[PDB]
């Protein structure tokens, strides 16, 4: 089975750059290989057939091009339009299989997070159980930290975070941290705090609430 | 050319459940049908193909025996008998097309596909979501949102105010809970001065349980 | 000669001229290969269609298509051959005859010796 070593998995320009996507067959697939884009939520699109083709209708800035099992996708003139994901395919044999994908994001300045802390709701709390959320809003780059602390004892194992996809107007990320708890464990504490970590804060941000 | 897909749903673990692919502005005589896949938040995957002309079929190791790919030249249409589903399986599956047929495992690329529909194999039943507040801070830009939490399945849409609200608005990707169940939030960024002064309401819809919810989020 | 043309089976004859071209190839290889044949279908003058086979399968193989027909604009109002690395080994021709007659019973085959 020949696997499609895609790389890098995500990378970061700007607008006018040029983008190199790289594809390493663990076998020889001759020129059986494609590539194609795909935007969130939509079906991916064929961009470059049989290794180095240029499929009916894609802007001439993209190309491809082989060399021995190393397959490799140009974009010429980064434009608005082209920040999405490409996958390499091979379909010389059964199975056919993909390259891992190559995101590629629109560079922009370093943003700190705007971090704010919600209490559980009454009406939740009737239910038994307790969210507590933690926001991180239009902040870049996408790398941040969020740890929650319960009268300062740090938690783990109870948190699950989610990202936003890049703001179309601002490019930036938001991400939601979600700590759930029993009723019980929620109201043998008192201070509920999240503290954020990232490139564009020159020390941890704590937010934080009295349970009451 | 165009490749409409349907049958998609939610089965338990161990179901069955058939999709189709119509195709059209091309014979499928001269064309190989592929179905991809895609899981939540991950890449595509390929599952099946079939050569209607000389009847060959073709499968991922991971469906063998579980899947069955077939064609109906006359209906020009593909489908995929999934049998014996697992809740690895969940995903969007994609119909595909690529020109020509191979007597071989041999394909050319797939240069058209359809818009994807979204199959779930879980123990969960059908849920509609619990919507609660997300109430701005006291200490003031402000956030507040809506918690959308223990739905099943996917999808879900969040408005605010009927629509009438999109700038600032950030609707984050759901979750998949530990107890099978989906979560997710949505958020706002508004003026201070206009919370008690402006009303916000987001507004829930979860077309699977055929639920509509409105939460009025205010200070507490 | 490693890959030898077996027999090409017109799928739709007679057809319109406005019709698609579906042809099925048979070919055989006595062993595997490094590079690609070429397949091209020609109006002799416009290419309708460059099918590509890599990796060439090795036995007794075959494959169909539907190549797109020409281009009337291009065409005065009175008026399949493949290769190995850019080197054409075998050319078939065909006469034609709106409806389109191809004469498939009396194919012109053509072989070249090319290194492999």
């Amino acid at each position: 089975d020949i696997q499609m070593t895609q790389s890098p998995s995500s990378l970061s320009a700007s607008v006018g750059d040029r983008v190199t996507i790289t594809c390493r067959a663990s076998q020889s697939v001759s020129s059986a290989v494609a590539w194609y884009q795909q935007k969130p939520g939509k079906a991916p699109k064929l961009l470059i057939y049989s290794a180095s083709s240029l499929y009916s209708g894609v802007p001439s800035r993209f190309s491809g091009s082989r060399s021995g099992t190393d397959f490799t996708l140009t974009i010429s003139s980064l434009q608005p339009e082209d920040f999405a994901t490409y996958y390499c395919q091979q379909s010389s044999d059964d199975p056919i299989t993909f390259g891992q994908g190559t995101k590629v994001e629109i560079k922009r300045t370093v943003a700190a997070p705007s971090v704010f802390i919600f209490p559980p709701s009454d009406s939740q709390l009737k239910s038994g159980t307790a969210s507590v959320v933690c926001l991180l809003n239009n902040f870049y780059p996408r790398e941040a930290k969020v740890q929650w602390k319960v009268d300062n004892a740090l938690q783990s194992g109870n948190s699950q975070e989610s990202v936003t996809e890049q703001d179309s107007k601002d490019s930036t990320y938001s991400l939601s941290s979600t700590l759930t708890l029993s009723k019980a464990d929620y109201e043998k504490h008192k201070v509920y705090a999240c503290e954020v970590t990232h490139q564009g804060l020159s020390s941890p941000v704590t937010k934080s609430f009295n349970r009451g | 050319v165009q490749l409409v897909e349907s049958g998609g749903g939610l089965v338990q673990p161990g179901g069955s459940l058939r999709l189709s692919c119509a195709a059209s502005g091309f014979n499928i005589s001269y064309s190989s049908i592929h179905w991809v896949r895609q899981a939540p938040g991950k890449g595509l995957e390929w599952v099946a193909s079939i050569s209607s002309y000389y009847g060959s079929t073709y499968y991922a190791d991971s469906v063998k025996g579980r899947f069955t790919i077939s064609a109906d030249t006359s209906k020009n249409t593909a489908y995929l008998q999934m049998n014996s589903l697992r809740a690895e399986d969940t995903a969007v599956y994609y119909c595909a097309r690529s020109r020509g047929q191979a007597s071989w495992d041999y394909w050319w690329a797939m240069d058209y596909w359809g818009q994807g529909t979204l199959v779930t194999v879980s123990s969960a039943s059908t849920k509609g979501p619990s919507v609660f507040p997300l109430a701005p801070s006291s200490k003031s830009t402000a956030a507040l949102g809506c918690l959308v939490k223990d739905y099943f399945p996917e999808p879900v849409t969040v408005s605010w105010n009927s629509g009438a609200l999109t700038s600032g608005v950030h609707t984050f990707p759901a979750v998949l809970q530990s107890s099978g169940l989906y979560s997710l939030s949505s958020v706002v960024t508004v003026p201070s001065s206009s919370l008690g002064t402006q009303t916000y309401i987001c507004n829930v819809n979860h077309k699977p349980s055929n639920t509509k919810v409105d939460k009025k989020v205010e200070p507490k | 000669s490693i890959v030898s043309l077996l027999g090409i089976k017109v799928l739709n004859n007679p057809a319109k001229f406005t019709d698609p071209y579906e042809f099925e190839i048979t070919f055989e290889c006595l062993e595997s290969l490094k590079h690609d044949l070429e397949w091209k279908l020609t109006y002799v003058d416009q290419e309708l269609d460059s099918i590509l086979v890599g990796p060439v399968p090795v036995g007794v193989n075959k494959f169909v298509f539907s190549a797109d027909p020409p281009s009337a604009e291009l065409i005065p109002a009175s008026e399949l051959s493949c290769s190995y690395d850019g080197r054409e080994f075998v050319r078939v021709g065909y006469y034609v005859n709106i409806v389109r007659n191809i004469l498939a019973e009396k194919p012109r085959v053509t072989r070249f010796n090319i290194v492999w």
